[PDB]
């Protein structure tokens, strides 16, 4: 549903015509009954009732960042979660703009998958800490936390364009809680996933030991919503193609860009982060 | 020479905070993890000794 | 880049030292004393007709027209004396005399304290700490009692 | 005597100036006399990010630098 | 009386977060720091998991009894424990397992601390 | 529109906190202020010798760098800021005077981030006396033994000048090396006393009487008078962080 | 009178329900009127009537410690004084939860007796600089 | 990416100046303070005179081509201009123009000093 | 033009008063304590008795005219009135009658002098 406002705008035109009363912000009143008969439809059905769904992502317009107005209050009222968007992180530069610190979701693991469950379980604890320390200009250049390390690439893989796959979701946050991409600077944390999902290094540099976890598959998906990565047959060879990649990254790649000193390959160089942050 | 900023180029300094992370906490954030990391110093030596 | 905005002065600049005389053919009658501790004067360009000042080599005495000689103080005691005929003695820890011909003295030291706020009771507890702390055989110890002893003796022999 | 033990000029007469500190009476003067002699100050340096001690020349003066 | 020096308490670390946010923790004195880090960990000590919560939480509910409710907050308001560390206070029940939990992060610790040993002898 | 209210509720209640706060940090740097100044009376008398000995006619740089391989800039920074330009203004001078020959141990805090950021590798370390005991002799002392690490050929301590309450300038003291000294004090005692800047003072009965003393008196005159340097540096930028506190905290009132 | 806000809530919907024109945050515009109808037959009395007196303490809540909300205006309009309890006060321990500076009584002193007087000049003076000192001082 | 650097540098610069109204640009660490020069000289730089205003800004308007504002502005997101003053940038079109006006201002302050000096000679 | 100058005498006034309490009053200038010494007279002078209030308080009360006040307030910022103390103007009507006033209080120190002089040469 998009803007919900211009449907209520509609309500309010329909009935200040028809002579009704106003009531706050010129509405009349029973508006917010209006949200709750539409989106109380939402529902998972019971296997008596064909195991159906359907699910709804309204949306609504926000003036200056307010939450206060009166049908922003009543679907937040109604919805279950919120997904809010600032301005001063769009703005900010990183896009989506979600604020994790103002939305929500009033499901949690219940949702999400068994794979995506214990990734979550992780980054929960990894930006509630995070968000503790980052107010910090970075002092402590090589005396950083981990957290700090972590919570800055995974804030770097937040960033994207367009959708992602789950397996080229679910690989690339388990090499930040885990710390594999920790040697690498913020600022080519994109590259190294795009090497990760779509330019198979050890692939390329001949280290295969690996049976068969590669990210080139694309059915290696199916095995992990239902095993888990944190399984006796997917963990070693994930760790086994990781390391390997953030190898063949640190000695191949990272050496070759930090040498970059003119001004024409260091801007070719800053297209190809955010191109790459786009894409991926 | 000048100063290595940071930003979001990569020639640039690494930029590790967060505009969502407020600073007003920031300094009780900064002697909290100071005296917690030498408390857990303290017992890694007391539990030795 | 601005060419070079900023221009410091020389603080020396901001002092007003003596210039020195050749040949002036006058004998100043009474000098000019300045006594310095650390950084603040106790004594600035005070008329004085004595001054009995203690050194290494031993004890000098500086009356006007002094001729021109820069040198140690031994860590003693220091006794100026005006034209009234009073005395003022100070005990001091090392410095630099620095007098002039034309009559001015500069003393300066990094302590300076009259023998009036020093109590005996008070020092006879200090000589057997340090004497004891001499016989320690020890470098550490023994410089320093011997360092002690050697400002205390001369206000053990002062004061009585 | 103290000059080829190794400590310079300086900290006889601050060490000399200590005890002038210790046996003088007690009042107003010996209050702004102690601040003259009491050791407080530290040295330090910066690492990649860090702080550190440069422990080398230090503020008690029975030592000596090396 | 617990109650209500807690409270008191708190509204002395609100008064002092007035401060820190704008001169530093430096600028305090130790019998203030003293009632900082006492809130500070009261404030973190009175979170609580619930068995509702292991959706969002992923970790089992604690049932306080009130009488170790009084002992171990008294207990946390006079000193007694002001070695144990701040973040073993998060997400806990009782004293007890506070006490396991700054166990287990001093663990977790000296294993960095040993694994960045060992990373420095292997490279 | 309550949210926007409460809003601005919440930062007129966050300025009148903040507004209290700095005056309470304005009447404790008053205090320290008012127990200062009692040295404005008494200062301006004790480096005059010093000076007679130390000082030389101002000599540019340009050939001072090529005459030179080491040399060397104290500055005295501030432990806390909110003093105003001190800090600012010292970095300024340095990165106008910074050449390939120079190595920089400061004093204090805020010389501990700014210039490492500017000064990479010249920058060396600081140092840092705590304000609850005055400095002292010794602590010139410390300074001068932590100058002495490098076989420098020139000091430059700069530092800020208390001139009134409303002026806080910059100041220099250019100390030589002790050999360079030594030499120079031959030279010119060999000849006549003759000034070559105005302002500067003729010293020659005193680079002969110095003559007369010993050599290990003469390295402890040196000492001595650039160790009173030092201290008094350490003193008026003592004196002038407490006085354009003042400026820097009522201009945020 | 515990309280009157509430008596103010029950006068808007007796008037709005019977149509009776409105005002601010929908009250009538009487409703000052009201509280000066109750208010003024507070009064200590003449000799001629008895000597009698009749003393008030009504009371009136405030939410976020709001003073320039409608029957709170109107109250301290008309009231000879005033009573300002806070909760950053109450929580500190400080019960009751006064705020000096805000409380303020128009009868001074002639409400005092001759032993209070004497006590309560000494301690206005008192607090008065203990005001000023207390919020200059650092937290340590 | 130019136009999303440059906002994002501004809104950093906005952040910062809550801090900067207050206290000062002092109180800034260097990184910062290197931020807001570089800020305060792009919004000064996207002012420029129009053909219109002639009759207010007092100067002749400019036609700023497309491919000519990028590079500009990426010259003063690389910190490829940062010894040029800021009041360079303003009221002007194109880093030439720029360049010209700092050119004008050092020759203008340095002859006020030339000035300055031959007027106390006299005096 | 007296109203204008005293109003500009109390601004400086006020301005000093933000110094004294910040350095002292042996830092102001030998002009500037002039004018605080001439202010403080001015508001000691602007303090009137009522003939309401005589028999409450006791004191008289003194309807000052127009044209007076105004000699009275340019003697007083001309400077010719400096002599009298402070004291003097509070509470009275008129140059005419501070006069009186201080006549008195010249009158009191004397009979207190004469006083004590002469209890300490008879015994």
């Amino acid at each position: 549903y998009d803007d919900l406002s211009k449907q209520a705008v509609s309500y309010r035109q329909i009935s200040l015509l028809l002579r009704r009363p106003p009531g706050r912000e010129a509405y009349p009143g029973d508006v917010f009954y209006l949200h709750s008969r539409l989106l109380e439809r939402s529902a998972m059905m019971s296997p008596q009732k064909g195991s159906g769904s359907l699910t709804s992502l309204p949306i609504v317009e926000t003036l200056s960042n307010d939450v206060t107005a009166y049908i922003v209050t009543n679907v937040i009222s109604i919805t279950d979660g919120q997904i809010y968007l600032d301005a001063k992180l769009f703005t900010g530069g990183q896009r989506p703009a979600v604020n994790i610190g103002l939305s929500v979701s009033r499901v949690g693991s219940s949702a999400q998958n068994k794979a995506m469950k214990k990734v979550g379980g992780a980054l929960k604890m990894l930006m509630g800490e995070y968000r503790k320390m980052a107010g910090e200009q970075t002092s402590g250049s090589q005396n950083v936390s981990p957290v700090m390390i972590r919570g800055a690439r995974c804030l770097q893989l937040f960033n994207q364009k367009g959708p992602s796959y789950f397996m080229d979701a679910i690989v690339a946050l388990y090499a930040v809680t885990n710390g594999y991409m920790d040697d690498v600077k913020l600022q080519y944390s994109k590259f190294y996933e795009f090497l990760l999902l779509n330019k198979d290094l050890p692939v390329l540099y001949g280290q295969v030991n690996n049976k068969y976890f590669y990210m080139y598959n694309k059915n290696l998906n199916y095995f992990i919503r239902y095993f888990g990565l944190n399984h006796e047959i997917l963990e070693p060879e994930l760790k086994k193609y990781i390391e390997i990649h953030t190898n063949l990254f640190l000695d191949n790649y990272q050496s070759r860009m930090n040498e970059l000193k003119s001004d024409e390959d260091l801007v070719q160089l800053k297209n190809l982060l955010y191109a790459c942050k786009r894409t991926v | 020479n000048k100063v290595k900023v940071p930003g979001r180029k990569p020639q640039d300094e690494e930029d590790l905070t967060w505009a969502e992370a407020d600073r007003k906490l920031t300094p009780e954030e900064r002697y909290a993890r100071d005296k917690q990391m030498a408390l857990l110093d303290k017992m890694t030596s007391q539990v030795e000794e | 880049q601005d060419p070079r905005k900023f221009f410091p002065d020389n603080g020396f600049r901001f002092f007003d030292g003596p210039e020195d005389s050749f040949g002036d053919g006058n004998i100043p009658a009474q000098i000019i004393l300045t006594l310095t501790r650390q950084d603040e004067f106790i004594l600035k360009q005070e008329p004085v007709a004595a001054i009995t000042i203690r050194t290494n080599e031993g004890e000098m005495g500086v009356l006007a027209g002094h001729e021109y000689t820069v040198q140690q103080l031994a860590p003693g005691i220091l006794e100026v004396e005006y034209e009234g005929g009073k005395k003022d003695q100070y005990v001091i820890s090392g410095g630099f005399a620095h007098v002039n011909d034309t009559g001015v003295v500069d003393i300066n030291t990094v302590e300076a304290v009259p023998l009036e706020e020093i109590d005996h009771e008070k020092l006879a507890k200090a000589l057997e700490e340090a004497r004891a702390k001499s016989q320690s055989p020890d470098e550490a110890v023994r410089i320093q009692g011997e360092i002690a002893l050697e400002i205390f003796e001369p206000l053990e022999a002062a004061l009585h | 005597s103290w000059r080829d033990a190794g400590i310079s000029y300086l900290r006889y007469l601050s060490i000399v100036t200590r005890c002038i500190h210790e046996v003088q009476k007690e009042g107003p003067l010996l209050t702004k006399n102690v601040r003259f002699s009491t050791i407080g100050w530290k040295s330090l340096y910066l690492d990649h990010g860090a702080t550190k001690e440069y422990t080398a020349i230090p503020a008690e003066l029975e030592k000596i630098p090396e | 009386n617990v109650a209500m020096d807690i409270v008191e308490m708190l509204t002395k670390y609100k008064e002092l977060q007035d401060i820190i946010a704008v001169l530093g923790i430096d600028e305090l004195s130790e019998e203030d720091k003293l009632i900082v880090d006492r809130a500070r960990k009261v404030a973190k000590f009175m979170s609580q998991p619930f068995a509702v919560a292991e959706v969002f939480t992923g970790m089992k509910g604690y049932y306080v009894q009130l009488e170790d409710c009084v002992s171990d907050f008294g207990s946390l308001l006079m000193g007694q424990c002001d070695n144990i560390p701040e973040m073993a206070f998060y997400m806990v029940g009782g004293l007890d397992s506070v006490k396991e939990k700054a166990a287990k992060m001093a663990a977790e610790a000296a294993a960095m601390r040993e694994r960045a040993r060992k990373a420095a002898e292997a490279k | 529109g309550g949210g926007t209210i409460r809003f601005w509720r919440e930062k007129l209640e966050g300025y009148k906190k903040y507004h209290q706060i700095v005056k309470t940090i304005k009447m404790v740097t008053l205090a320290k202020y008012r127990q200062t100044v009692v040295r404005t009376r008494v200062r301006d008398q004790t480096l005059r010798y010093t000076r007679k000995a130390l000082d030389a006619k101002t000599q540019d740089d340009q050939e001072v760098i090529e005459k030179s391989e080491c040399l060397l800039y104290v500055p005295i920074t501030t432990n806390r800021g909110s003093c105003g330009a001190l800090n600012t203004n010292m970095v300024r001078y340095l990165q106008e005077v910074e050449n390939p020959k120079m190595t920089i141990i400061s004093v204090g805090k805020k010389a501990l981030d700014a210039m490492t950021k500017v000064f990479q590798d010249t920058y060396r370390r600081t140092i840092l006396n705590d304000m609850k005991q005055a400095m002292s002799f010794q602590f010139a002392a410390y300074v001068l033994e932590h100058m002495n690490t490098v076989p420098w050929d020139r000091a430059q301590i700069v530092y800020n000048r208390y001139h009134g309450a409303a002026s806080q300038k910059l100041a220099i003291f250019n100390l030589p090396k002790f050999e360079d000294w030594k030499q120079k004090l031959e030279e010119d005692s060999a000849g006549d006393g003759k000034i070559e800047e105005d302002g500067l003072l003729q010293s020659l009965p005193m680079k002969t009487a110095l003559g007369e003393l010993e050599e290990t008196a003469v390295e402890d005159f040196y000492n001595f008078h650039s160790c009173l340097a030092v201290l008094n540096a350490v003193s008026e930028n003592e004196l002038s962080e407490y006085a354009a506190r003042i400026v820097a905290v009522e201009n945020q009132l």
